[PDB]
């Protein structure tokens, strides 16, 4: 923000401070987080298999956005393994199916 | 007591020990500095040494009243400055504050917005053989100063 | 140069050499973009050899050389920096000494600022404590267009995002490489991650439409 640009070129450095309502209400910023499909609210839409339900669901709820899917590297083959590597799929269309060993990229809301 | 020189050409003091006359960022605050003179310089151990002998003594020139001297206030290494600080110490109304000059918090800490003139001194401008960063430092702090803002 | 009316062009000057001009080409001209009518003037104080003439005679249409140093008031009005839309600085990553880089480069720039201030300059910078110099120019101004990029930080920005959540640091540099869509017939996991990476961002002004409604409701509804 430009108020830590400006007070940066002063100092170069950060000045211990005390806490003021005003200054409370910085701490309102979204932050990463990953969830899982295991348990939780959305465990029934595991095996459903359709991403949007899952985005407008979420939004709706907890005002989360999800964009992002980090899969098992063969989730997509018959034959069972044992590998846990993942890899990254950005922004997946509308109707993409899911297995319940996924986990999605989302961005929390503050506290 | 003795207040001139021996030859009666300058004025003159008892010699002091360096710790007496430095400062913190912190102790010049309260200090208030107005007409004063500000001395930056880039010195450091292992380096050509400028006499600053020469450069204090005409100021500190008889035919001026106590009253009008000009306070001298030095910004820079303090390794540089114990080299040749025995030179100095005889001279009166001499403080030292060790810091960057680059360091804006510095250059606020001592009234620089209230001043009669800033001298720029450069150290191992001949060491260098590249003449690209030559002169680079102070080039550079001349330009911070020109962005300062004062209320 | 000669300026031709009705058309913009900018300027570059730093480190020119073959595989850096060829990456930067390659994504600057790149057809996802929407039309595109800049030219490209570079400007270096040593004679190319022949592979990059090479190249330059390939892009003949649309890039054009100058031999000169940016440090010379002569040079910087013969590729006619006034009406230049902007100005960007390529550094050396590999290295020996970083510092002497970031020398060099904030010379560059004051030298720029000097013979015009009004310029818009884009560069790169190799560590951070030396990009604190850059607020001391007296025409740097920040609010408007007037980007550093600090590799050291990004990168170590970007490993520590990751640390929360894996897989981010790729995630994210995925959006800023400008990717044609790739199709593969063949099931094998490559084949969804090539669907992935072709994305890139862009940015917009809203329609009218959605003054009055709700982040999260105009969030959906697109
Ligand atoms: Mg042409």
């Amino acid at each position: 923000t430009p108020e830590l640009e400006a007070l940066i070129a002063e100092e170069n450095a950060l000045r211990g401070g005390y806490s003021t309502p005003q200054t409370l209400a910085n701490r309102d910023r979204c932050r990463v987080a990953q969830l899982a499909l295991l348990d939780g609210p959305f465990a029934d839409l595991g095996d459903g298999g359709c991403y949007g339900d899952l985005f407008c669901k979420a939004l709706k709820t907890y005002n989360m956005l999800c964009f992002g899917i980090y899969r098992l590297r063969d989730a997509h083959l018959s034959t069972p393994s044992q590998c846990t590597k993942r890899y990254v799929i950005t922004n997946p269309p509308y109707e993409f199916e899911l297995v319940p060993t996924d986990l999605i990229f989302c961005l929390m809301q503050f506290d | 007591v003795k207040k001139y020189d021996s030859t009666g050409m300058f004025h003159w003091c008892a010699p002091k020990e360096i710790e007496k006359v430095i400062l913190t960022r912190s102790e010049a605050a309260m200090t208030v500095l107005s007409g004063h003179v500000v001395v930056c310089i880039f010195g450091d151990v292992s380096s050509a040494l400028i006499g600053l002998r020469n450069l204090v003594m005409p100021l500190r020139a008889s035919n001026f009243h106590y009253h009008e001297l000009k306070h001298i206030v030095f910004v820079g290494s303090i390794e540089y400055l114990k080299r040749e600080w025995e030179t100095l110490h005889n001279f009166p109304k001499v403080s030292i504050l060790p810091g960057t000059p680059l360091s804006r918090a510095d250059l606020r800490a001592v009234n620089i917005n209230l001043c009669d003139m800033c001298v720029i001194l450069s150290a191992n401008q001949n060491n260098i053989d590249d003449t690209s960063l030559q002169d680079k430092e102070c080039i550079l702090a001349s330009l911070n100063i020109k962005s300062m803002q004062f209320d | 140069y000669s300026a031709v009316s009705g058309r913009k062009h900018i300027v570059v000057c730093g480190h020119i050499t073959l595989e850096s001009v060829s990456n930067f080409l390659k994504d600057f001209l790149h057809k996802d973009r929407d039309d595109v009518n800049v030219e490209i003037v570079f400007l270096h104080n040593i004679s190319p050899n022949l592979e990059l003439e090479a190249l330059f005679k390939r892009h003949f249409t649309q890039v054009e050389f100058y031999q000169g140093s940016v440090l010379n008031p002569h040079d910087l009005a013969r590729v006619k920096i006034e009406s230049a839309d902007a100005c960007l600085i390529l550094a050396n990553k590999y290295c020996a000494d970083p510092d002497a880089e970031d020398a060099s480069n904030i010379m560059r720039v004051i030298s720029i600022k000097n013979y015009h201030p009004k310029i818009r300059i884009i560069t790169q910078m190799l560590q951070y404590h030396n990009k604190a110099h850059l607020l001391n120019i007296p025409s740097w101004n920040w609010k408007e267009g007037d980007d550093a990029i600090c590799l050291a930080e990004l990168k170590l920005g970007f490993i520590a995002q990751s640390c929360l959540a894996q897989g981010l640091s790729t995630m994210l540099a995925n959006l800023f490489s400008m990717r044609s869509f790739i199709k593969i017939e063949e099931d094998t996991w490559q084949k969804y991650y090539l669907e992935g990476v072709s994305n890139e961002m862009y940015t917009e002004y809203l329609s009218s439409a959605f003054v009055g409604l709700s982040f999260p409701t105009v969030c959906e509804l697109c």
